[PDB]
RNA sequence: CAGGUCUGUGAUGCCCUCAGACGCCCUGGGCCGCACGCGCGCUACACUGGCGGGGCCAGCCGGCGCCCGCCAGGACGCGCGGAGCCCCCGCCGUGGCCGGGACCGCGGGCUGGAACGCCCCCGCGCACCAGGAAUGUCUUGUAGGCGCCCGCCCCCACCGCG
């Protein structure tokens, strides 16, 4: 039935913890974030421009 | 030193000047067959250059080169091996391997495989990005 | 007409298993290091069923999405309509069609076609 | 590799009063030295053979000229981490220079020698200042760019 | 009494961590702490196109939150490290946690 | 020391001939095949190359002292780039099975013991590659 | 070209020597092109004169050596 | 001191007046490896060792840019070879070779407002110093290529052929073609 | 500035879609199809070079032992480790050659629900023998040569951040 097929696992979903966006989702540390959201939110994480 | 100007020998004329592995490499895919240096184990010295050869390394090369097992040397350094028509893991030499593309590409179209149209419509496989740099003179090909 | 050193009709009555030995690199991974899916093997329930206990020798055809599926010597001499993407493709399972992947015997592209 | 924490831990004090560091773009020479036999180590090999040719004439080129003699009585377990093999053996040098001087007692004899080499060999006593540059997002280098496809 | 304690202090600001710092010098004097040890900064680097679309010359944003880390070592009772941490002064998003 | 005075160069050649007459090592003579490792397009043509590759191992195992070495960690030491494709080169150690091969006949002949970790070189192996390098020089 | 690499030097040995001492000094591929050999060849060669005595070894690399005679008068 | 420590470094002089200044041969040391900063201010690659601008040279077409180590072993291996034919130092026919070999004459535009005509110049004596030992090192290279004479035999003869003034040099013929245009539109 | 993004955004006007949905899932293919013209790169066009050994020097910042296998890889275990270029000796001897590595014929493997991805080995041996008119980048640790890291990453880079 739908309830048997409806979002069988086909791959990992991973979006951005602020803009919930697939694409560009971030891995590189613990931060799953936004690459065009993080710029936004960089400030209160406190990544800073050199 | 008694040398050979050309060694006739597997339908190729072998130059007398070039050392005897390298001069071995014109010789079809042989000369590569034994990955460019196994007579050395077999028979031969490994560089004493095409002319030296003598009639009776000559035969010994020649033995080695016509079977495998003769000295155990592995599939690795074999070519086909596991054959889909024969079972068989000997090295295709010779004009064998001049056949097996041919005999391979009969196999390639019996089947209708989407390798065959390829082949016959004379396209690449693959490679990835086909359209921009696959053109070779206003054709791919 | 021999198919790795088998005469011919040897390899038509074997098991995917009997032939997995003298099979490629690739088929062994598949079959035997990692297993198939249970609708992969729902493919060959349907086939039993549809074997020579199917009645009649007129065809059966069978349709099936499924596309990466190495064809095990059960099937030689068998025809089946597998999709591209858009259309059921006949194609003729054979002797050396075996220890092959299905997906790549039925064809989805254009064959170019070009020269507009 | 290089300023690693412990400056010298294979040999340690055992008469190694005198202490140099020779610095050459990411080369350290941190220089262990005793007045010794004479002969020197350089990563527990001998100073006189390296294993570069070319550079192995350039390593002893500051022993000969502040005196081969004042050098004897001297021996070192100088060690060379990080940098390159032309910057190891730069560094190494400089680290030999100022390792004789200290060592020597400052007097008007030692001021002669150190301006007798100084002058010879320039930038012997003084670590190079030039230091890798860094590359921007302009093109693959610090100062080089990507090709303009359309001017 | 002796039984060893490894403190981790951590601060997105060097200032802030440094504040902990001093602040556990001086209450150290009583349950006898070790010297800080400054470990290398390990930093969480991110460099971004800046442009959310690509029109323009590529162009990027280097961020950079560098965490600072200072490590204690106390051979002293548990109630003693405890005095430490709760008098010395605490200053918000510093991070002092304690591993036996 | 006295293993530095001694050019290592003149003493891995020398080594090499140090086994073949006192029989210490013997080649395993299945190496004739095998090329030293992925990078090599052409396969050793020196026919003594596992007699030179063993002196220099067991020289390696020597340097390295206490500090202990494995065996994936001693292909390192042979890295090389491998060419031979558009994309552009990238170094690549050597594989593993020749050099595997060389440490198991030095903890035969008392050469080499095993440590924390990879193996290191044994007391009596201590003395014969010293006392090799300063007879030699 | 310079084709042959096999000692080939048959009744020229004496020839390709005199003409090997004519040169007070004498470099491997200096041999090849006055001469008609290949520079592999000349390196075999040139040893049979470095053990004899009749030229020395001035400057050595695994690619430039350089040879001269020790008298020839 | 002795160049590299093997050809005798004596008191090596030179004949012209204009290149004795910007030529330095007192500043030689052994392996012209010397790092310095000679690109540094305007005139300070004037006070460089002769050998060591010729040996920078050496490591061009970007074939081997940067690999100054075998630039040296060239420059050493072409010393001795030049040593042995002329059997005097390498370092005083090095800076005959490099006073001749420069060319005397150059021509310019002047920028005289459309006109484009070569105007005749003289030469700085510090240009003439470079581009003597930059014809050198461009002919010893354009000599090998695709030849059986390796770098090192052709340096050395590039620079005992200059020294003279033989036509057949690259260096020569670069200073005589430069100043036949020079005077032809002077 | 009608530069670009409504396809990052419980950003958003307004229209359309709205149960056979432009909701959302499930399958298989697509974006990677090539008569073509072009932009960014990579590897070449060899002796200042390849190729066989021998030494061995890094930074960003980062762990390994054991055995099996030609490698590839894997099993087993555990607390940790490190380039090229270059240098020294050999081979080739100016030959599209031992320059160069393009497709394809197999074969052995990996990540994988799954190649249609990658890897390695044994064949093969593509043009290019230095690029026309045109233009680009570039001044000290600089250009260039030479590797390594990291990003997106199931697998993968010749790409970019370094």
């Amino acid at each position: 039935m739908r309830e048997t097929e409806f979002c069988t696992h086909i791959a990992h979903k991973r979006e951005c913890r602020i803009c919930g966006n697939y694409n560009s989702v971030y891995r590189k540390y613990g931060l799953f974030i936004c690459r065009r959201c993080f710029k936004e939110n960089a400030g209160k994480i406190g990544f800073v421009k050199l | 030193n008694d040398y050979r100007d050309l060694l006739r020998m597997f339908n190729t004329n072998i130059q007398g000047k070039v050392v005897l592995e390298c001069a071995l490499v014109g010789i079809k895919g042989i000369g590569r067959r034994f990955a460019n240096v196994a007579l050395k184990k077999a028979n031969i010295d490994v560089h004493k250059r095409a002319g030296e050869l003598t009639a009776a390394e000559e035969d010994a090369l020649m033995k080695v080169l016509e079977d495998p097992l003769s000295h155990g040397i592995p599939a690795w350094m074999l070519n086909r091996n596991n054959d889909f028509e024969s079972g068989k893991d000997m090295h295709i030499l010779v004009n064998t391997i001049a056949s097996t593309h041919r005999a391979d590409l009969e196999r390639l179209r019996k089947t209708r495989c989407e390798r065959g149209v390829r082949h016959h419509h004379n396209l690449k496989v693959r490679g990835q990005h086909t359209k921009s740099t696959g053109r070779r003179g206003h054709v791919v090909g | 007409p021999n198919f790795r050193g088998v005469e011919v009709e040897k390899l038509a009555t074997m098991k995917i298993t009997d032939i997995l030995p003298k099979l490629n690199a690739r088929c062994r991974r598949r079959i035997g290091k990692h297993g198939l899916s249970m609708k992969h093997l729902r493919f060959v329930n349907k086939l039993r069923l549809r074997r020579a206990a199917q009645p009649s020798q007129k065809p059966k055809i069978v349709r099936t999405h499924l596309r990466d599926m190495i064809i095990f010597p059960e099937m030689i001499g068998m025809t089946v309509s597998v999709y591209n993407g858009r259309q059921f493709i006949p194609v003729e399972i054979k002797p050396p069609m075996v220890g092959r992947a299905l997906r790549e015997y039925s064809m989805s592209y254009k064959i170019v076609s070009h020269g507009k | 590799d290089l300023l690693e924490r412990n400056d010298i831990e294979v040999r340690e004090r055992d008469k190694y009063t005198v202490h140099t560091l020779g610095k050459k773009k990411n080369s350290v020479a941190v220089a262990f030295v005793k007045a010794g036999k004479g002969d020197i180590l350089v990563n527990n090999v001998p100073l006189a053979l390296v294993r570069p040719e070319i550079l192995r004439t350039k390593v002893s080129e500051p022993i000969m000229i502040l005196g081969e003699s004042l050098f004897k009585g001297l021996d070192m377990n100088i060690k060379v981490a990080g940098g390159g093999h032309v910057s190891q053996i730069y560094a190494v040098r400089q680290a030999i220079s100022r390792g004789v001087l200290a060592s020597v007692k400052d007097e008007a004899a030692r001021s002669e020698l150190r301006a007798k080499l100084v002058s010879y060999d320039r930038q012997l006593v003084v670590s190079d200042p030039r230091r890798c540059e860094a590359k921007k997002f302009g093109g693959r280098g610090a100062r080089a760019r990507r090709q303009k496809s359309y001017r | 009494m002796h039984q060893k304690y490894t403190i981790i202090v951590v601060g997105k600001d060097l200032k802030l961590v440094e504040r902990y710092v001093k602040s556990i010098v001086k209450e150290g004097r009583a349950f006898g702490i070790s010297g800080p040890c400054r470990a290398p900064v390990r930093r969480l680097t991110i460099t971004t196109r800046k442009s959310p679309c690509g029109e323009g010359t590529n162009t990027w944003h280097r961020f950079e939150l560098r965490m600072y880390k200072r490590t204690f070592w106390v051979t002293c009772g548990g109630n003693d490290i405890s005095t430490i941490l709760s008098k010395t002064v605490v200053i918000p998003g510093i991070q002092v946690t304690v591993e036996v | 020391s006295s293993v530095t005075r001694v050019p290592a160069d003149v003493f891995i050649n020398s080594f090499a001939a140090h086994l073949k007459n006192r029989g210490i090592i013997k080649c395993p003579a299945f190496t004739d095949y095998v090329k030293t490792g992925v990078s090599r397009q052409y396969a050793p043509r020196d026919a003594d190359w596992f007699y030179i590759k063993a002196a220099s191992v067991i020289r390696h195992f020597y340097i390295s002292g206490s500090h202990s070495i494995g065996v994936a960690g001693l292909a390192r030491k042979y890295s090389s780039l491998q060419k031979g494709k558009t994309t552009p080169h990238h170094t690549k150690r050597a594989s593993c099975k020749v050099i595997r091969s060389i440490v198991s006949q030095f903890l035969g002949q008392k050469l080499l013991i095993a440590g924390e970790r990879g193996r290191h070189i044994s007391p009596n192996g201590r003395k014969m590659v010293e006392d090799f390098a300063e007879g030699l020089q | 070209v310079d084709y042959p690499t096999l000692f080939a030097d048959e009744a020229a040995m004496n020839e390709a020597l005199k003409f090997i001492k004519n040169s007070k000094c004498i470099t491997h591929t200096q041999i090849c092109e006055r001469l008609r050999v290949s520079v592999a060849l000349a390196k075999r060669v040139m040893r049979q004169l470095v053990k004899s005595g009749d030229f020395a070894i001035v400057s050595k690399s695994s690619r430039m050596t350089i040879f001269k005679n020790m008298t020839k008068k | 001191v002795a160049l590299f420590n093997k050809w005798p470094l004596t008191d090596v002089k030179c004949q012209d007046e204009s290149l004795e200044a910007y030529i330095s041969i007192d500043n030689h040391s052994f392996v012209p490896h010397s790092a310095g900063r000679w690109s540094a201010k305007r005139f300070r690659k004037a006070k460089c060792p002769v050998v060591e601008r010729l040996t920078n040279s050496l490591m061009m077409h970007g074939r081997n840019s940067g690999k100054k180590l075998m630039a040296m072993k060239t420059v050493g291996e072409a010393f001795e070879l030049i040593n042995l034919y002329t059997g005097k130092n390498p370092v005083q026919v090095l800076v005959d070779a490099v006073a001749n070999s420069g060319p005397r004459e150059d021509s310019c535009r002047i920028g005289k407002g459309g006109q484009v005509r070569r105007q005749s110049v003289d030469v700085s004596p510090l240009r003439r110093v470079n581009i003597g030992i930059y014809n050198i090192a461009t002919g010893a290279r354009k000599a090998a290529f695709r030849k059986v004479r390796p770098f090192a035999e052709c340096l050395a003869e590039e620079i005992m052929n200059a020294a003279a003034g033989a036509d057949k040099s690259y260096a020569i013929s670069q200073r005589n073609s430069v100043e036949r245009i020079a005077v032809s539109n002077r």
